[PDB]
């Protein structure tokens, strides 16, 4: 269904049991190493990137015409960036930083997000992985030790290509509450085109014709006689 | 001597605050781990204009930002050097407690230390600020 519920489930699966995310924001942390259980751990942040490549193809075999409202299959790329900052005070050389454990944590998150098909949204039809990039670039302006040497920053991206089912009926003015008012005015004094409304069958009228002897024709009015006009629920009489 | 020179420089610069100019901004640092270090003079600072750049977190991404920096000219050498490795705040407010609520978050981007009796530094604003 809707991408905000899906993205909330995606970040929940991300931080579920794999990555510990101390803060969420676009900024390398300048906090000291975090002390928990008398053990020091590096600062980290997560940047949730805006959803891109939002495309609706209507051209997949996994779209069922249920006959109520037209369904769609939507493709999206959901991009998350996790950054860990390793201070140079404790990590003197590049090779002693725990890059291996970061890669292990990254592959574990990839496996957990891929396996959780039924746990992210029921309407997910495909989840695929783009090749992840791991960078050991320096921090933005974060210095640790004497001489003002830049701290080690380990940056890992996760880009999930995900295909899921949607319908028109899933979107309501409640999810647009802080961006768009319901029932606004048209920008050029035009009328809004109202979509179709689900039609309810609250009466049926049948008018049958008794055709002439050779065969039914149904075009000329003298070749058939009106027999009766039938209202399938008797209560439709005198109502419409 | 260079020892009393920095202190006399602080005393003579303390005249600038007695004159009301709007370029004066209060700078604080967090040099010790948990509490704050405040520069003594309410020194002046200029603003270098903004530039539109990619994200420093990931350069080749859709997210872009504007790098905003401040140019602090007359700052004494009496401040600890290691203070410059910690985040700085321009115009901060201190409550009844030892914490700060509001202020402008900045990090030392580039150090100019050519003069032997004062530092001069440019400090870049954080991408997310309080006020």
């Amino acid at each position: 269904m809707t991408k905000p519920s899906l993205i909330s489930a995606k970040i929940l699966q991300h931080i579920n049991s794999i990555v510990w995310l101390q803060s969420k924001g676009i900024q390398e942390p300048l906090k000291p190493d975090v002390i928990v259980n008398n053990v020091a751990y590096p600062p980290n942040v997560i940047a949730e990137k805006p959803v891109t490549n939002i495309e609706v193809i209507t051209n997949s075999s996994m779209i069922e015409n249920t006959g109520g409202v037209r369904q769609f299959l939507c493709k999206a790329v959901f991009e998350y960036t996790i950054v860990w900052v390793f201070s140079r005070e404790v990590y003197k050389t590049y090779h002693q930083i725990p890059r291996s454990q970061i890669q292990d944590l990254l592959v574990f998150c990839q496996q957990f997000v891929i396996s959780a098909y039924q746990g992210i949204d029921p309407d997910i039809t495909n989840i695929d992985l783009k090749p992840s990039q791991v960078l050991v670039k320096p921090t933005e302006d974060v210095n640790s030790d004497v001489s003002n040497s830049s701290s080690w920053s380990v940056v890992a991206d996760l880009r999930f290509m995900i295909e899921f089912l949607t319908s028109l009926d899933e979107f309501l003015p409640i999810d647009f509450n802080k961006i768009q008012p319901p029932t606004w005015e048209l920008l050029d004094d035009l009328d809004p085109i109202v979509p179709e409304q689900p039609f309810t069958l609250n009466g049926l009228i049948i008018s049958l014709n008794k055709s002439e002897l050779p065969k039914v024709r149904a075009d000329e009015s003298d070749t058939y006689q009106l027999e009766e006009i039938l209202y399938i629920p008797p209560t439709i009489e005198d109502q419409i | 001597l260079y020892s009393n020179l920095i202190n006399v420089k602080q005393k003579v610069i303390s005249i600038r605050e007695k004159l009301g100019d709007p370029r004066l901004k209060s700078l604080v640092f967090e040099y010790p781990a948990g509490q704050l270090f405040r520069v003594t003079p309410k020194l002046k600072v200029s603003m270098v204009p903004k530039n539109m750049i990619g994200l420093p977190l990931d350069s080749k991404s859709n997210i872009t930002i504007s790098a905003d920096d401040y140019y602090i000219t007359d700052v004494s050498r009496n401040v600890p050097e290691a203070a410059f490795r910690t985040r700085a705040w321009l115009d901060p407010v201190i409550n009844d407690s030892g914490v700060i609520v509001s202020g402008i978050n900045c990090r030392c981007h580039v150090i100019n230390d050519k003069s032997g009796l004062s530092y001069d530094l440019i400090l870049r604003k954080e991408r997310e600020v309080r006020v």
